[PDB]
């Protein structure tokens, strides 16, 4: 509501994903997408900050190996 | 002056007339004052290579908001907090802090 | 029930641009205010007689 | 080289600015490289890129000492970012540090150049303190005489001296016409509809600063002897002074059922009584003790 977004591309497909996400991660995912508009002389989200952002932080530890299901 | 006279600061009295005669910041607690005088090691970011990538990501979040707030007044975010060093022994992680520092 | 806040936006922006005129005199005349405002002059004496009540 | 095309080679290389970050930023061809596309970005009116392409430029300081055709082309771009917007103060400082530069090489032509450029507009910046002392700087210097720009310089410091825009549009225009040299005049004013916004704003710094004369040296005056000072009607001067005084800079208070704008205030019987006794102490029993000890004092020198 403060940040800049005014873009067509909007965040829906990064709601309803499984790894369930604390509230502190929203917070670090807008600033890694911040960072990665200003880092390359933009002002605005050009619909790849906040994918490169959401790839970044998750890759901590993963699948159930499709075991006990 | 009064005024900078917050509850909480610390003075310095007299001997005898106990009166307030300069005030202090604050003690700096000697076993820290160590713990910033010393040299790193005179580098210019010329002493480390092959690790660009994640020297220029570290100087990206630190070296903006100590010299360049306006570039995080435009966008609507917070300025972060700092970062982490990890991964195995020998590449870097104190001549990389010698070098920023 | 959009048409109350709409009233009320309506008598915000009354003054707002009424107190922009207010600064540059003590004593004036009201046609020069109904001039500037360029809307009426009997809503103009309800709505400072209101903000000085 | 193939053509002007200006929307293939510009984000052509802001999409690999950053790729070669990682080659170490090297004194010269890094920063050779970094200010090749803002010139670009100015020329397609992308003034968005170049302010912050050029933000980062900062951290490489007193780079001037090996090289010295690197300075002059980075405030060159700089003085024409800051052109299209407002706040003047900063294409002053960027003329000033390009007057020092050239002149180590003892510039006979180059060297009035910049300092053309200096002297011409200071009073365009606004005024709160730091018009203050840049003119106490760059005023009263052994070389500036040579040009009568600096007599309208010094006759526009401050009690007035004997001031009038129609006064000032005529006798120097000779001056904003073809002169001797005059290659920076036509350079900032004499222009398209960039230098005639430049006739407008001297024409509102001159009468800003004829406001402020007047609520200095007057008490109250007619409304109608404002309008023909200021060679403007009387709807013009009452919202000019209407902007002036929601921008609490000049402190005044209008009539417009008979016409008299006064300066000062009502003031406060507390504050008038107080005020009365002060000028009724520091003024009857000082100088009354100096009268006394005077009178005392020459009772030594003239008698015996
Ligand atoms: N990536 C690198 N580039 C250049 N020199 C390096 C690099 N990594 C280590 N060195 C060399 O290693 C020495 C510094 O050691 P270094 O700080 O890397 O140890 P360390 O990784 O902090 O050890 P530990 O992780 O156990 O604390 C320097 O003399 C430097 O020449
Ligand atoms: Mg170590």
């Amino acid at each position: 509501s403060k940040m800049n977004l005014s873009e067509e591309v909007d965040l829906e497909d990064y709601v309803a994903r499984p790894d369930k996400i604390s509230g502190a991660d929203i917070n670090s995912i807008c600033q890694e997408s911040g960072m990665l508009a200003v880092r390359e002389n933009r002002y605005i989200v050009l619909a790849k900050d906040f994918e490169k952002a959401y790839k970044t932080v998750i890759k901590k530890d993963e699948q159930e190996h499709e075991f006990y299901k | 002056d009064k005024s900078k006279l917050k509850p909480g600061t610390r003075v310095a009295l007299d001997m005898t007339t106990l009166t307030i005669m300069r005030y202090l910041p604050r003690e700096v607690d000697p076993l820290v004052y160590n713990m910033s005088h010393e040299d790193p090691g005179n580098v210019s970011y010329s002493e480390i290579g092959g690790l660009s990538e994640q020297i220029r990501e570290l100087r990206e979040v630190i070296e903006l908001p100590l010299t360049n707030p306006e570039l995080f007044q435009r966008v609507g975010i917070i300025p972060p907090k700092g970062c982490l060093l990890y991964g195995p022994p020998g590449t870097g992680k104190t001549l990389l802090a010698r070098a920023v520092a | 029930i959009i048409s109350t806040h709409l009233a009320k936006l309506y008598d915000n922006l009354l003054e707002q641009n009424l107190i922009r005129v207010i600064e540059p005199f003590s004593r004036v005349q009201i046609e020069h205010i109904s001039s500037l405002i360029k809307l009426s002059k009997a809503d103009v004496e309800r709505k400072l007689s209101q903000m000085i009540l | 080289k193939e053509q002007n095309g200006d929307v293939k080679e510009a984000a052509s290389i802001l999409q690999e600015l950053q790729v070669e970050t990682y080659g170490s930023m090297e004194k010269k061809e890094r920063v050779e490289f970094i200010l090749e596309q803002m010139r670009l970005c100015l020329a397609v009116k992308d003034y968005i890129r170049t302010q912050i392409i050029s933000k980062k430029i900062n951290t490489k300081f007193f780079q001037e000492e090996n090289t010295e055709k690197l300075k002059l082309k980075y405030y060159n771009l700089m003085i024409q970012l800051d052109q299209h917007e407002g706040s003047y103060l900063s294409i002053c400082k960027h003329y000033r540090a390009i007057y020092d530069t050239p002149c180590i090489q003892a510039e006979s032509e180059k060297w009035q150049q910049a300092l053309k450029s200096v002297v011409l507009y200071v009073i365009l910046a606004p005024f709160d303190n730091e018009q203050s002392d840049l003119v106490h700087r760059i005023s009263g210097d052994k070389k500036l005489e040579e040009i009568p720009k600096y007599k309208d310089l010094l006759k526009l410091f401050t009690t007035m001296e004997l001031m009038r825009w129609s006064t000032l549009v005529e006798d120097y225009g000779m001056e904003l016409r073809k002169g001797s040299l005059e290659s920076p005049a036509t350079d900032v004013f004499g222009s398209t509809e960039e230098g005639e916004k430049r006739w407008k704003d001297l024409k509102n710094r001159v009468v800003e600063h004829n406001i402020r004369i007047m609520a200095k040296y007057y008490t109250r005056i007619t409304m109608k002897r404002m309008a023909q000072l200021l060679d403007l009607s009387v709807d013009e001067s009452e919202a000019f002074l209407s902007n002036l005084v929601v921008n609490k800079t000049i402190f005044a208070k209008v009539d417009r059922l008979a016409g008299i704008i006064n300066f000062q205030r009502p003031k406060d019987p507390n504050n008038l009584l107080n005020d009365w006794s002060q000028k009724l102490n520091s003024l009857m029993s000082l100088v009354n003790k100096t009268t006394h000890l005077i009178a005392k004092e020459e009772m030594i020198h003239n008698l015996q």
